[PDB]
RNA sequence: CAUGGAAGUCGGAAUCCGCUAAGGACUGUGUAACAACUCACCUGCCGAAUGUACUAGCCCUGAAAAUGGAUGGCGCUCAAGC
């Protein structure tokens, strides 16, 4: 538990030195997103999240260094991280909201909103028409390009997406999911 | 790009471990091209990385690339 | 010929089994002790070798 | 080591009715009614809350307490079955010789019977009688499916095992002759 | 580094660092090779015990013979057994 021991002193060093703490609700986010946001905020501020501290903040509450630590006791529920920074609250309100990735479907992901393909010309190779005929989508090949004559409903909102439609969404570059950082209430704001 | 001088044509069927290279500031200069592509703070970690990268060559003479990277006693630049 | 998924489905009931070394009994793939009584619930098992 | 108190609870949804008398359980809901007798196990039933049933054993051994969860899961399976039913699926697998089946309708009683012909190219006609309360269908969604449906898991599963156990190859290497009828998925009627 | 080709995955010998709680000169699949997938590993749920060897009490396998058969017999299970 070498990193556990290094976690105790690193956390103790950072809590006293930085007066401002920002809470972030990150869940099911790709590692590359934290890699890029870490490189973007490398100069100013350090982001660090870990396992739940059930009593580790209660120890800061027992001794009087910060009477306001015990006010933040109930706020921890699960998968909530902390951001330590010295910038202003107004400027940090939207700094970490950048780079919202476009997550593709995962062969059955529940679409919150109805997904539709607007009428147009795909322009891709007509050798993939067997995929369209698998779903029975009316498609006409014009100038070597597959064109959807009439809009066909893909999947109802809240219903499981068909595996073929989910696969077609990957090369069609359309999906209902957009993953980004979530902002939780901080300091009873 | 060192490989202990030119590798004679068709001299790779047998063992080709004769790729020893010198350990000096030349590797640190060549590291500037990478310029710490993956973070590495102020590139000190990248400097140690590139220094220990030629682990097969075992640096030059007694010194080893791993020992050189482990010993944090050289200048940053 | 048999399509691979059906061949796997049928094989799952008669190919992937454990065999006791004392009474030749068929056991589930993850078993650790024979269930029959004439061998004393022995733990001397061997996998069923496939046909190839 | 004798355990003083071991307890578990079963919630009940606001759709069906259950009544127990002399260790005889009666469950009735939208899709029918079922009966089971548990007089061979010493368990104490009680009503914990408005929609929770509790049951327990006092001064039991480890072997006696082990059986306590079995009734809990049986009663939960019955509760699910009487409100959602059960459904099993089967596939036919042959390499060269096709196997043809005929699930004829009710034979003057609630029981169904299934006739199997041309198993590994055999001229035997083999007859199976299904348990009462179980419905057998030939699927129209796509080819090569047998549909089993019913109210009770024990009857549906045992009938499926009867179908599976009746198609057997003798005096041959079964690692090579993979002919037979097997179950492939189990689930509920609704969703 | 050899290499149609082998970006970990014919292969030879090495096997480091960045940033993290963790995500590899790779755990396999896959593939011309990659990628991909997975694995390892940590975290999201959870809610108190677990795992690995040994020791000895009862019971069981090991335990096959000839007229019909003997804890003395009937019988006995919180024993009428130890
Ligand atoms: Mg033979
Ligand atoms: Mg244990
Ligand atoms: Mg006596
Ligand atoms: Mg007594
Ligand atoms: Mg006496
Ligand atoms: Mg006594
Ligand atoms: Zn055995």
């Amino acid at each position: 538990s070498g990193n556990k021991a290094g976690y105790f002193d690193k956390l103790k060093g950072l809590l006293e030195e930085y007066p401002s703490i920002f809470v972030v609700s990150v869940d099911n986010v790709s590692s590359q997103q934290m890699h890029e946001i870490r490189k973007a905020l490398r100069g100013q501020g350090v982001v660090l999240m870990g396992k739940n501290t059930m009593v580790r903040r209660a120890l800061k509450t027992f001794m009087p260094d910060h009477p306001e630590y015990e006010r933040l006791l109930p706020f921890v529920k699960g998968n909530v991280g902390f951001v330590f920074t010295n910038g202003d609250l107004k400027e940090v309100r939207e700094k970490i909201l950048s780079n919202r990735i476009k997550a593709p479907a995962r062969a059955g992901a529940i679409a919150p909103v109805d997904v539709w393909v607007p009428a147009g010309n795909t322009g891709m190779e007509p050798g993939k028409t067997s995929f369209f005929q698998a779903l029975g989508i009316p498609t006409k090949i014009a100038r070597g390009t597959i064109e959807i004559t009439t809009d066909i409903k893909l999947v109802e909102a809240g219903a499981k997406v068909g595996p073929s439609e989910a696969t077609l969404l990957n090369m069609l570059n359309i999906s209902p999911f957009t993953y980004g950082m979530g902002i939780a209430q901080v300091y009873d704001q | 790009a060192l490989k202990e001088p030119p590798r004679d044509r068709k001299k790779e069927k047998n063992i080709k471990h004769n790729k020893s290279v010198s350990l000096d500031e030349i590797i640190e200069i060549a590291r500037t091209m990478r310029f710490k592509s993956f973070s590495k703070d102020l590139k000190g970690g990248v400097k140690e990385i590139l220094g220990t990268a030629f682990s097969v060559g075992c640096q030059v003479d007694g010194k080893s690339p791993k020992a050189i990277s482990d010993a944090i006693e050289a200048g940053e630049i | 010929i048999i399509e691979p998924s059906l061949k796997a489905l049928a094989s799952k009931f008669n190919c992937d089994k454990m065999i006791c070394r004392k009474c030749y009994a068929r056991l589930p793939p993850r078993a650790t002790n024979c269930r029959k009584r004439k061998c004393g619930h022995s733990n001397q098992l061997r996998p069923k070798k496939k046909l190839k | 080591m004798r355990y003083i108190h071991s307890e578990e609870t079963i919630p009940v949804p606001e759709n069906l009715k259950v009544s127990i008398k002399s260790r005889l359980v009666t469950v009735e809901g939208p899709r029918g009614k079922l009966q089971k007798d548990l007089s061979h196990i010493a368990v104490n039933f009680s009503v914990v809350k408005k929609g929770v049933i509790g049951l327990e054993i006092h001064h039991g051994s480890r072997k006696d307490v082990a059986a306590l969860r079995t009734v809990r899961t049986i009663i939960n399976n019955m509760i699910i079955g009487v409100t959602k039913g059960f459904k099993y699926k089967m596939r036919y697998v042959y390499a060269h010789f096709p196997i043809n089946v005929n699930v004829e309708k009710n034979a003057e009683t609630g029981c169904y019977e299934v006739e199997i012909r041309n198993f590994i190219g055999e001229k035997i006609v083999r007859k199976v009688v299904m348990a009462p309360g179980v419905e057998v269908e030939i699927s129209k969604a796509q080819k090569d499916e047998l549909i089993l449906s019913g109210n009770s898991l024990e009857a549906v599963s045992q009938s499926a095992a009867d179908i599976q156990q009746i198609c057997k190859v003798r005096n041959k290497d079964i690692r090579k002759f993979l002919d037979g009828i097997y179950v492939s998925e189990k689930g509920n009627i609704v969703e």
